């Protein structure tokens, strides 16, 4: 209930400030800027998406690497160490593949 | 089954229905597919926790990883299709018939 | 075509997670460890056809442990009768059930 | 699944040791001869596809085709015989273990039984 | 409560086996006050 | 010889990668060639997370300690020294 | 607050209806972020702290953020809300109505059965009375992946690496 | 099926050890050392009978012996013990390290008056033998009779009566 | 695509199938399916084409939905049984959902729609892989759960697969689409006996694999994707089109060719189970498959279509590529009927 209370209070405070910043300040009359948004009419470059998919996959591998602190308490330390090093080596291998091949163009 | 399990299963059903009933954007279909993965994560997590299936607490994480991999695949296909056609509309995928 | 290379080579690759009665880390017991153990021990080598009928009692109790459907039904019936009695004023929840009496350590 | 789940069946075992108790398929077995025939036909087809003399090009190639077919066929036939022997053995054992389910009907001669005569006119 | 209820064996086991079964939260705090139920279920989780 | 020049060239041009390979390489070789790895395993086993369920004495278990604190049983003196 | 989990599950269903109505991608993505956040809340209520933060950090934090990334760069859609054109509005309302009918048939009638049997009792009952001591069952079991699930680690890692390879091969043109 | 057997409230009423967690933790090490035998016997019972309704009496003895343990402390080392647990009480995690000075005071008096020696590291964690008189449960799980196994194998293999009797094949 | 990368992807597809056929845990089987999909999409899009991209997208969508439903069924079975082993499923609804998902992965009708489109979009090599290797894992999973498979649902799907495959094949002119619809019909035949005898399904699967390998390899050797492009082959290489005629007749099932073996054994097993109407309808509907096979054989080798002048130049040059397996596959897919008693080896 405490954490829920913190979330509620923070959200309500932020929303109240947004109210007093979006609707309260616009009450003051400032004439009227009869100025139309003159619009008269697409850079979908892979340069952006590539940065996104690669991040998704590396974030996935990072997710597998999260339980490591508790995994150090296992009696089978050798096996756990080997598996952790394996996951890290695979992360490095994925990075190397992209770097060696046509990747990391960002 | 507890009502929470019913609600999660119903969520999976709703997401499946939305996925199968496309509207225009293939992006919306991918969103429905990933939602289903989320619902499966929640269901499996609750089941494992309640059963105290300690050794099977890793199943949801593996499901999540593979889920996001297949999504990375879907997005990559969507951008290829959009770059070719101009939009991600499902109607654009019409060259192959029958 | 279940090519059981695991059993042929004597290698466990996924049998550790097949059941909850198997060894879990730090010997943390499963919620229905006893029931699953009984069911598995009953249905060991007798065949799936025979296990479906002969070990029915074990699996029924195991499922009842897993989902607690019948237990929930009984508790819900008790709750419904209690609430009905409360509405008629024919029942008074005891003070210890009301929390008035302090719990035991 | 039939005998796929037989008790004592070592996984991924082509020929169990118990098969050796069964007679080995003869090297002149007609089934093995047909296997060799299939190998020779494969050799001829390979020659035809590659636009080389069908009945003479690559005699070593055709020989290897025939040898491979016969060699694999021998073990194939041995396994087939083993599986059919397993079938017969298990069936007989089951009949023996379950006599009530396999009764011996009374044997009556034709003079005793009555079969309706259907005249053909 | 359910003495009046027909065909009600009070405290009848729902499992066939006579082995001890660890009671569930409903089997212990089912008729307890809502505050006690909230404590016994979510107290540790919500305590931060 | 030729490898030695390559390492010098690599550190001259891409020192960050050279350091990364070295640190990663040592983080693999050194663990096997370390005596405290055996101790690290023992410490993890030593930590009594769960209760040491007592066993029923049958009269033929001399090693097993049937007492609070007497010579029979495992010793954590090795850890105390560490 | 005894039925907090049920309320969360209903909100989860509502969000699923919201994004399953296939609205404008931007509005849908939110329909999924909201539902994802709720689901994390449910998992936390059952005690899966690590798994709850898992979906928040990975699914909501990364998976749905890269989804939004794509919708933003390839923007060829006219923005509309869940209560916009009847195609989406009617679907959203009908989904909510179906969920509400299920809820009413679930609470007023204890033994609700549509395709599976459901009990109207509060989910708090299913919780088991037990003590883990100085343990985090979820954390311990998940950390056991490196010790017990070596095979899972190998397969998942190979899948990740081949996934990187596949992504590049697909998005090379 | 059967009616769940539950002990009467009267037979499960025992004088409770009404001390705080910090108080228990301060005297935890000595309590384990002094009351080892009754505690170990009860643990063995619950770990063999696997039913709380069979080891209720053993639980009573643990509580009674625990009370006696604290009774000696009150009559011999009351003041030093109070200092020890009060310090531990303050710490949110009830850390022993923050009260090592007070611990030494309590340990010293208890060594002098009661003669109790605090167990060393990795001593209360050792698996101990228990010579109980309660019979070992013959069927602790109350398991039902296991079904009879299917007939296992047979005698030797012999060639098929007529080979593969598949339609027209004669071999 | 770099050849090393392509080999790695092919091995990954194979490893996914092997994991599906090797695992005893449901989660690992699902993992194997996911690996198959992940390593299959790039193989489908090895030759970058808009049609190839469309085929890949449709395939991914269908397989993703199938995997979602499969994992959902696994989770439901876990909920109602607390089991992860690939054995008798203990929940009927989960069984139905899993059956739907696996049928969608196989391409059984009414989940057949994607198969012809994807097959037409992808290349002949990718088509071969999709119609032969990708059929192994779902069939293995079905064989392991055959006991729990609802006979009614599976039989309905199989019969509809046969009918729809025949009908679709009758109307197609593109060789790949004809092959895809014939594949649908053959998968119906394979899954019809799944509830009755799995070994017969294995037999039909092996014969189908050999026949489809031979046909696809002959198409690749002739480099033809339409009826007319295949018709031109008689002028250059008559042997290839004549062997294609033989393989097509085997695919129809006309005795004494190999194709008779699976149908014969399937009818045998179904009749043993007191089912007479179903196998009769199955064969009578397979007659349609025979019809479109015969039409293709007509255009290819039984009759001679007009050729082009440029064929003279192609006459001079000889095919450099050599498919080693093709001769053996042709022989095994045409002349193996005298070898039915070898069925026991499958057991």
């Amino acid at each position: 209930m405490n954490i829920m209370l913190t979330l509620l209070t923070n959200v309500t405070l932020a929303s109240l400030l947004v109210l007093i910043a979006f609707w309260l300040p616009q009450l003051n009359a400032y004439s009227e800027k009869t100025s139309p948004y003159e619009c008269g009419f697409l850079p979908f470059s892979m340069k952006f998406f590539l940065v996104a998919i690669t991040f998704l996959l590396f974030d996935l591998e990072i997710a597998l690497l999260l339980p490591l602190p508790w995994a150090s308490q296992t009696n089978n330390l050798k096996t756990m160490l080997t598996m952790a090093l394996f996951l890290l080596i695979l992360l490095a291998a994925s990075l190397a593949y992209e770097w060696t091949q046509k990747g990391l163009e960002w | 089954m507890p009502l929470v399990y019913m609600n999660i299963i119903m969520a999976f059903a709703i997401a499946l229905a939305g996925l199968l009933m496309y509207r225009s954007h293939l992006m919306s279909s991918l969103l429905c597919l990933e939602g289903m993965m989320l619902s499966l994560f929640i269901m499996s997590t609750l089941i494992i926790l309640n059963t105290h299936f300690t050794l099977a607490n890793m199943m949801p994480i593996i499901l999540l990883v593979f889920a996001a991999c297949e999504a990375a695949l879907g997005l990559s296909l969507l951008v290829m299709v959009s770059n070719t056609y101009g939009t991600d509309y499902v109607q654009n995928l019409n060259l192959l018939q029958c | 075509p279940f090519f059981d290379v695991q059993k042929r080579l004597g290698l466990d690759l996924d049998r550790w997670m097949t059941i909850q009665s198997a060894e879990q880390p730090h010997k943390i017991p499963g919620r229905c460890h006893a029931f699953e153990k009984e069911w598995i021990e009953c249905a060991h080598g007798i065949g799936g056809i025979r296990a479906e009928k002969e070990c029915k009692i074990e699996f029924d109790d195991f499922v009842e442990c897993l989902l607690r459907q019948k237990t929930m039904k009984r508790l819900s019936a008790i709750k419904r009768q209690r609430d009905k009695l409360i509405k008629e004023g024919k029942y008074t929840p005891p003070p210890h059930h009301l929390g008035k009496e302090d719990p035991r350590p | 699944t039939m005998m796929s789940g037989r008790p004592g069946r070592v996984p991924l075992q082509f020929l169990p040791n118990e098969a050796r108790s069964l007679p080995p398929p003869k090297l002149t077995d007609p089934r093995l001869v047909y296997m060799g025939f299939l190998g020779y036909c494969s050799g001829l087809i390979d020659n035809a596809i590659r636009r080389r003399p069908v009945v003479s090009a690559g005699l070593h190639r055709q020989l290897l085709y025939v040898t491979s077919f016969v060699f694999f066929g021998y073990y194939l036939l041995k396994r087939q015989d083993y599986m059919y022997a397993l079938r017969d053995h298990d069936m007989f054992a089951y009949v023996k273990s379950h006599p009530e389910d396999f009764p011996e009907k009374d044997k009556k001669t034709y003079g005793e039984i009555l079969e309706e005569f259907h005249p053909v006119r | 409560i359910m003495k009046d209820v027909p065909d009600w064996k009070v405290g009848e086991s729902v499992f066939h086996t006579t082995r001890w079964v660890t009671p569930m939260m409903g089997e212990l705090y089912g008729l307890r006050t809502n505050e006690e139920i909230l404590s016994a279920t979510y107290g540790f989780i919500w305590y931060t | 010889g030729r490898i030695a020049s390559f390492l010098k060239n690599a550190w001259a041009k891409e020192p960050v990668l050279v350091a990364s390979f070295a640190i990663g390489g040592l983080a693999i070789i050194l663990p096997s060639l370390s005596p405290y790895t055996n101790y690290a395993i023992r410490i993890n086993r030593a930590t009594p997370y769960n209760y040491p369920v007592p066993l029923r004495d049958d009269g033929n278990m001399p090693d097993v300690p049937s007492h609070p604190q007497d010579p029979q049983g495992p010793s954590l003196e090795w850890l105390k020294n560490l | 607050t005894m039925y907090i989990a049920f309320i969360l599950s209903t909100i989860f269903v509502i969000g699923f209806v919201g994004f399953s109505s296939k609205p404008s991608p931007i509005y849908g993505g939110l329909g999924l972020i909201v539902s994802g956040g709720v689901g994390c809340g449910i998992v936390l209520n059952f005690g899966g702290s690590f798994l709850g933060l898992m979906v928040f950090l990975i699914y909501l934090g990364g998976m749905l953020v890269v989804f939004g990334y794509t919708t933003a760069m390839a923007t060829e859609m006219y923005p509309e809300v869940w209560v916009s054109n009847k195609t989406v509005f009617g679907a959203f309302v009908s989904g909510l109505m179906m969920e509400f009918c299920m809820v009413y048939y679930a609470l007023k009638e204890e033994e609700v059965e549509i395709i599976f049997k459901f009990n109207g009792l509060g989910d708090w009952v299913i919780y088991d009375t037990g003590d883990s001591g100085f343990f985090s069952e979820e954390a311990m079991g998940i950390a056991a992946l490196y010790s017990y699930g070596t095979w899972l680690v190998i397969v998942t890692g190979w899948s990740l690496l081949i996934g990187v390879v596949v992504i590049m091969e697909i998005t090379r043109g | 099926p059967g009616i769940v057997e539950l002990p009467t409230l009267e037979d499960l009423k025992v004088q409770e050890v009404k001390v705080s967690s910090s108080v228990l933790k301060a005297a935890a090490h000595h309590y384990g050392a002094q009351c080892d035998k009754p505690n170990k016997e009860f643990m063995l019972c619950r770990w063999e009978e696997k039913d709380p309704r069979r080891c209720l009496e053993e639980g009573k003895l643990v509580n009674q012996c625990a009370l006696d343990f604290f009774r000696q402390i009150k009559r011999h080392c009351a003041e030093p013990f109070t200092e020890y647990w009060t310090c531990i009480d303050y710490s949110g995690l009830q850390l022993f390290r923050h009260c090592r000075k007070q611990q030494a005071k309590f340990d010293e008096c208890v060594l002098d008056k009661l003669g109790w020696v605090r167990p060393d590291l990795g001593e209360l964690s050792k698996v101990t033998k228990v010579k109980t008189d309660r019979p070992l449960p013959e069927n602790p799980y109350h398991s039902r009779a296991r079904p009879e196994p299917n007939p296992e194998a047979e005698g030797d293999l012999k060639p098929a009566k007529h080979g593969s009797r598949l339609f027209f094949w004669t071999m | 695509m770099n050849p090393i990368i392509y080999t790695t992807l092919i091995m990954t597809v194979m490893s996914g199938t092997m994991l599906v056929m090797i695992s005893s845990h449901w989660l690992l089987i699902w993992i194997g399916f996911e690996m198959n999909l992940l390593a299959m999409i790039p193989v489908l899009m090895k030759n970058f084409n808009p049609r190839a991209t469309e085929a890949a997208t449709k395939y991914f969508l269908t397989q993703a939905t199938a995997s979602m439903m499969l994992m959902m069924a696994i989770i439901i079975n876990l909920l109602y049984s607390g089991q992860w082993t690939i054995t008798k499923m203990f929940n009927p609804v989960a069984m139905t959902m899993m059956t739907m998902a696996l049928a969608m992965k196989l391409g059984l009708s009414p989940f057949h729609f994607w198969v012809p489109e994807v097959t037409q979009g992808i290349s002949l090599q990718a088509g071969l892989l999709l119609l032969t290797w990708q059929k192994l894992a779902p069939l293995s999973v079905l064989c392991q759960i055959s006991q729990s498979i609802n006979p009614n649902l599976m039989l309905t799907m199989a019969m509809l697969s046969i009918l729809i495959g025949g009908w679709g094949g009758l109307n197609q002119t593109q060789l790949r689409k004809i092959m895809a619809y014939s594949s649908i019909a053959h998968m119906g035949w394979m899954t019809a006996v799944l509830p009755y005898n799995t070994t017969m399904t294995i037999l039909n699967l092996l014969i189908y694999i050999t026949m489809t390998l031979a046909m696809f390899m002959l198409l690749i050797h002739s480099s033809a994707t339409t009826t007319l492009s295949l018709s031109h082959t008689w002028n250059k290489m008559p042997v290839i089109t004549s062997l294609m005629m033989v393989t097509l007749l085997s695919m129809g099932g006309l005795p004494p060719l190999s194709g008779f073996m699976p149908k014969w054994m399937i009818i045998q097993e179904m009749t043993k189970n007191e089912s007479i109407i179903m196998p009769t309808l199955m064969a009578m509907t397979a007659l349609l498959n025979l019809y479109f096979y015969m039409r293709l054989a007509y255009s290819s080798s039984l009759t001679m279509f007009p050729s082009t002048n440029n064929m003279k130049m192609k006459w001079q040059f000889e095919h450099t590529k050599q498919m080693k397996l093709l001769p053996t596959m042709i022989v095994l897919s045409t002349l193996v009927l005298p070898m039915t008693p070898a069925l026991s080896s499958l057991n």
